[PDB]
């Protein structure tokens, strides 16, 4: 798998000090190219490589709208996990997600993955077949049942096969052509 | 592009 | 309750256009289209939350969908290709992440030529005497063949009442030629039942053919949607 595109999503919670620090970083192959940070003065999806600076100016608004959308949902997930596990209603916690699609030289998908982690301990993950989940504890079975009912598997696998590989083609062309 | 997560 | 999908069966000439409509559950704001090809896994097309697109997946640039102000959504299909012939499901969760309710599904078949559409011919075969005698359990053979495309639902009708017990309908239609398919189903019946001459066994094959709107040139009867059946009476000795 020569080329891979991953996204690291982090929602560190700190209570009493305001709202959770939420941030997304993406690494084309193994080099960061875009980054989002909640603890910036006017948060915005920003490029972190020169070839990404040459991207569309409406692309950034599309991704920023989505980034702020995930910040809202992950704010509820941090609250929901405390209900699932009966944890302290106050105390720091961290949800992290590693989404990516690693493709081979031929452009076909070699492996697609998405892995949820809570305080460093694995929570849930999408299987190699891109149709089933493997829950890690009692509460992730509750989440697995929700995504099974909602049909989240069909959506995620469609992103990993189609959307993620297609945009890896676009990112790879931008980077190598000028770098 | 990046995924649009819906809550868990 | 229940979600509504229409039309449930349409045949479109390659390079044509058609629309697929879907009525979500009353109050449901989230709607999503899934495409299922023949045998392969469910493909995610696109989803709409509250009249606005939320996430796009495999929906090609040719297909265009949009949610209306009464929350129902239509799928506009343009410049249809032969690879597009598949099943399109419409699921409507109340909100995003909530449990979704799927639909009956629309059967779209893109054909290379509309002239090649032809209704089946159903023929019913009585059981062999060697089988009823040596086995005491008879089987009725129903052969629907010579149709195109594969838009058939075969059902058995003993004594005028549809049955699902003892039927062994083929899983998929076996395409004999490029423009001619065939199906078969066998019905297990006890030899005493088949030997009662007062019993009526009829195999019925339903064909979803050309829509009325689709024009048809003369020289042959239009292959409109229709169910034709070969019947056979019970016989003794």
């Amino acid at each position: 798998g020569p080329h891979s595109l991953r996204y690291f999503v982090t929602a560190v919670s700190r209570p009493g000090l305001g709202e959770p620090r939420y941030m997304e970083v993406g690494y084309v192959d193994d080099t960061e190219f875009v980054r989002f940070d909640s603890d910036a003065e006017n948060p915005r999806y920003e490029p972190r490589a020169r070839w990404m600076e040459q991207e569309c100016p409406e692309y950034w608004e599309r991704e920023t709208q989505k980034a702020k959308g995930n910040e809202q949902s992950f704010r509820v997930d941090l609250r929901t996990l405390l209900g699932y596990y009966n944890q302290s209603k106050g105390g720091s916690h961290t949800i992290q997600v590693i989404s990516g699609c690693e493709v081979g030289s031929d452009g076909r998908l070699l492996r697609g993955y998405q892995q949820y982690a809570y305080d460093g301990q694995d929570y849930i993950a999408l299987n190699e077949d891109l149709k089933t989940w493997t829950a890690a504890d009692m509460a992730a079975l509750i989440t697995k049942h929700k995504w099974e009912q909602a049909g989240e598997a069909e959506r995620l696998r469609a992103y990993l096969e189609g959307t993620c590989v297609e945009w890896l083609r676009r990112y790879l062309k931008n980077g190598n052509a000028t770098l | 592009r990046g995924y649009l997560y819906q809550g868990l | 309750s229940g979600v509504v999908q229409s039309p449930r069966h349409i045949i479109k000439e390659k390079g044509g256009r058609s629309v697929l409509t879907c009525i979500p559950i009353s109050g449901h704001s989230n709607v999503v289209w899934y495409q299922q090809t023949l045998g392969k896994e469910l493909k995610f097309l696109i989803q709409h939350y509250e009249k606005v697109e939320r996430d796009k997946g495999f929906l090609p640039c040719r297909f265009s969908v949009q949610q209306f102000d009464d929350y129902h959504s239509e799928m506009n299909m343009s410049a249809l290709e032969l690879e597009d012939s598949a099943m399109y499901f419409c699921a409507s969760s109340l909100r995003w992440g909530d449990e979704q309710y799927f639909g009956p599904g629309t059967r779209l078949t893109v054909v290379e030529d509309l002239r090649n559409v032809t209704p089946p011919k159903v023929s019913l075969r009585e059981p062999s005497k060697a089988e009823i005698a040596n086995k005491q359990k008879a089987t009725l053979q129903c052969q629907a063949r010579g149709f195109f495309p594969d838009h058939v639902e075969l059902s058995w009708w003993v004594n005028g009442k549809e049955v699902h017990s003892g039927v062994s309908t083929d899983p998929q239609a076996y395409k004999e030629s490029n423009y001619s398919y065939s199906l078969s189903s066998r019905l297990r019946v006890s030899a005493t039942f088949w030997h009662n001459p007062r019993n009526h066994f009829r195999c019925q094959v339903q064909f979803h053919g050309l829509s009325e709107e689709d024009k048809w040139p003369e020289g042959s009867p239009k292959p409109v949607t229709q169910n034709i059946s070969a019947e056979a009476w019970g016989r003794a000795d």
